[PDB]
């Protein structure tokens, strides 16, 4: 019913962020619980595609 | 007695040093004392007074104010002292050269030259307190981009500061035209080279200088339309997430340091650049609201010697780790419990970024009509570099948009046609018009006095070839 | 007309107290207006002769003396700017706040010279060494002191304090360019209290056999 791009799209099959999340898990879903790990991007480089969590209404 | 340096600044910096900014406050029912006289409760408000700001809803106190403050505890007159300069941006690189009898760093080091642990801290003042956009324009045809495209965007805002009376001692960054270089942006994200934007906005700064503007900060989208009938966006930025995220938080601290603030009260002569940073993302209730923010001094100081990175958490910002040439201490972040005590935690796997961010205001001028605006414009020729879409910059455009106003006269039509920032550079880039003729054309487009300019402009034999090839052109 | 002005006296909060207010201390009096007013209302006889008025003026004795009434009454004669300081109230604020009331104060009777800073209760912002506990106090008194050291020496402006014993206060306050002249006041003698009496019993309804004089002799320490 979402739109695929909340969390997986452009630049998220690129820059593994799934990848990444789940190896420094194992130190698929995509949450904030447990630790962060560093996501080095270059210089000029914005990246949008963390996943939504929207107000807590 | 040795002084503040000799050392030019902004006008609006030497014209807010002049006011002095006290607030009078009338007899309170609670003094005891004749007519004249005052006690504690009726004496003038200084500028930088808490209480003021909290009870009128201000979370930060306008920077020329704070110097107010420093200079006010510290630097008495006529002795005490040889005027300690009361300014310094932190710095926290090592000290590569010590030899207090020892090899530089990476072979012997001292308690002289450790950098000392950091402690993070939300700062309590800001350089520009409020950004205000001249027209609803400049941001309905940046974010008409995103709307017809589906991709983000980003770009440089172009402007001048002024005074800013609803704060006290405050300043307002006033733009008039953005500018947005190459980039490729994408669903997700945006990605832009670096070395060809610099190169470009060079020579972009050259002109704009000439034209009298100045680069003021940066401007990108962060929009997903919910799948709403409507025209409605998520919000994906609000309280309890991010604000910004740490990579735009770096950009942003790299933005700042390579634009310093010439300031007459610091040895190096700059401290923390009057550089804003703003954000499109949508509101609580589904809107496009905009917001403005600026990262702190720290931060700014932070990024310069690495030190920091992007974690996959948005709302978190890593920390490197001792290399042979940076040396990082431990960072220590404070924060204030519940119960009114102040906690410092050790954070070195990751920490918040809201304490390295300080919260602007925006807005648009009042509906009264005061057209101090360099620009009736931002609605016509295509802007710059949007080939992406249809916005191609060519002779056919000029030909079919600043022909028929230069075909029959109407010098009210013809400046208003001839005031749009992107149709000036890109004539300029043209330079089919000499210097000269190019600068009466835009002092003849920017100047509230245009009519003997305009009249030279369009005789000047520059214009007439320009006219004509126009002309001939199809 | 009179007290710088039924308008011209021929709420005012704590004002409108004259010399005509103050009975029994004439000496006391003449020493705090030689020191007050004369560099304040007449600055060019200093000028001319080539001295430097004094700034300080301590003032002391035992509690219900009239030691603030003194200092208001030449206050408000002077007709010259004053700033009240109440040692307990710049003490009941936060850390780092009584400090900056401090050189508010100072500051703000720079501004508008001619002044008079009447430094109330000093004895409770700059104590005896011995009971000066925590840096608090510490801090309070090296503030002050700055403020007394760097003040000036073309401003016109005098400072008086009011304390009730000379040991009260810190040492460190009662040296050259500071607190250097000091006014003591005793209690008063038959006459004083005679003319006490008169003041205070003014407005009261007495009866026609009140011999004032008798509870004048009668009321001795008092
Ligand atoms: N000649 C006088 N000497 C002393 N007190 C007088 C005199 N005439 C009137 N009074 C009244 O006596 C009381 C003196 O109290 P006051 O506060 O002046 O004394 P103090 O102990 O020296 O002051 P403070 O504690 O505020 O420094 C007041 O009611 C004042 O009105
Ligand atoms: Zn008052
Ligand atoms: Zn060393």
């Amino acid at each position: 019913l979402d739109p695929s791009v909340l969390g997986q799209g452009s630049m998220s099959t690129r820059i593994d962020y799934a990848g990444i999340a789940n190896s420094s898990r194992n130190k698929m879903k995509i949450t904030f619980d447990g630790e962060p790990a560093k996501l080095d991007l270059p210089e000029g480089q914005l990246f949008f595609g963390f996943p939504m969590v929207l107000p807590k209404e | 007695r040795y002084g503040p340096l000799r050392i030019k600044e902004l006008a609006v910096d030497e014209e807010l040093e002049k006011e002095d900014g006290l607030i009078p406050r009338q007899k309170s029912k609670l003094c005891k004392h004749g007519d004249r006289g005052m006690c504690e409760y009726c004496s003038p408000l200084p500028p930088w007074d808490k209480e003021y700001h909290e009870k009128n809803k201000i979370k930060h106190i306008s920077f020329h104010s704070y110097l107010k403050k420093l200079n006010e505890n510290a630097n008495k007159k006529e002795n005490g002292s040889s005027y300690i300069s009361p300014l310094s941006e932190p710095d926290f690189r090592i000290n590569k050269r010590c030899h207090n009898g020892h090899e530089p760093w990476p072979r012997g080091i001292c308690s002289k030259c450790q950098p000392s642990a950091i402690t993070l801290q939300q700062q309590e003042f800001r350089m520009v307190d409020h950004v205000e956009f001249q027209k609803s324009e400049i941001i309905n045809e940046f974010i008409q981009a995103w709307r017809y495209t589906g991709m983000q965007r980003f770009g440089y805002m172009y402007g001048s500061y002024s005074k800013y009376d609803n704060t006290p001692l405050g300043i307002k960054a006033v733009v008039e035209a953005i500018y947005e270089p190459p980039q490729h942006d994408e669903q997700d994200g945006l990605t832009m080279d670096v070395e060809q934007v610099k190169n470009e906005m060079l020579q972009i700064d050259r002109q704009a200088q000439e034209m009298g503007l100045s680069r003021i900060g940066l401007i990108f989208t962060d929009l997903s339309d919910a799948g709403a009938g409507d025209g409605s966006v998520f919000c994906k930025r609000h309280k309890d997430s991010f604000f910004l995220s740490s990579l735009e938080v770096i950009m942003a601290a790299r933005h700042q340091t390579r634009h310093p603030n010439v300031s007459k009260y610091s040895e190096q002569g700059f401290f923390s650049s009057k550089f804003v940073t703003c954000v499109i993302s949508g509101n609580l209730e589904g809107e496009i609201d905009i917001s403005s923010y600026q990262v702190s001094t720290e931060a700014e100081a932070l990024v310069t010697a690495d030190m920091i990175s992007g974690s996959t958490f948005p709302s978190m910002a890593y920390i490197n780790d001792t290399t042979d040439e940076r040396y990082v201490p431990e960072i220590f972040y404070m924060k204030s419990n519940e119960y009114g005590i102040t906690v410092k935690e050790n954070a070195k796997p990751a920490f918040p970024v809201d304490y390295l961010l300080v919260t602007l205001t925006h807005g648009f001028p009042n509906t009264d009509t005061e057209t101090n605006s360099k620009f009736v414009s931002s609605t016509g020729f295509p802007w710059s570099n949007r080939q992406a879409m249809g916005q191609s910059q060519d002779y056919q455009e000029l030909k079919k948009y600043l022909f028929n106003v230069a075909s029959s006269g109407d010098f009210n039509l013809l400046h208003e046609k001839i005031s749009n920032f992107h149709l000036l550079l890109y004539i300029n880039s043209l330079q089919i018009l000499s210097p000269d003729e190019w600068k009466l054309l835009i002092e003849s487009a920017v100047k509230n006095e245009w009519e003997e300019s305009l009249l030279k402009l369009v005789s000047s034999a520059g214009w007439q070839t320009l006219v004509m090839i126009l002309q001939e052109s199809g | 007309g009179k007290k710088r002005k039924n308008n011209l006296r021929i709420e005012n909060n704590m004002n409108e107290v004259g010399y005509d207010d103050i009975g029994g201390c004439r000496k006391q009096m003449a020493q705090i207006r030689e020191m007050v007013e004369l560099p304040l209302r007449h600055p060019q006889l200093f000028k001319a002769i080539g001295i430097k008025p004094p700034r300080g003026v301590l003032m002391y004795g035992p509690p219900g003396t009239g030691k603030t009434l003194m200092a208001r009454a030449v206050a408000n004669e002077t007709g010259a700017f004053f700033f009240l300081i109440n040692g307990p109230e710049v003490m009941s604020k936060m850390a780092g706040e009584s400090e900056s009331n401090l050189r508010k104060a100072f500051e703000e009777a720079e501004k508008n010279a001619p002044a008079i800073i009447f430094i109330d209760e000093i004895d409770s912002i700059a104590p005896k060494r011995d009971k000066t506990n925590g840096e608090v106090e510490r801090r309070v008194v090296s503030q002050l002191l700055t403020l007394m050291d760097g003040m000036k020496a073309r401003s016109n402006v005098v400072v008086i304090a009011a304390t009730n014993r000379p040991n009260s206060i810190d040492p460190a306050l009662r040296r050259f360019g500071r607190f250097d002249r000091e006014v003591d006041i005793g209690i008063p003698d038959a006459t004083g209290r005679l003319e006490v009496l008169r003041i205070h019993t003014k407005n009261m309804k007495l009866a026609d056999d009140v011999d004032l004089e008798a509870l004048a002799a009668e009321t001795h320490g008092y």
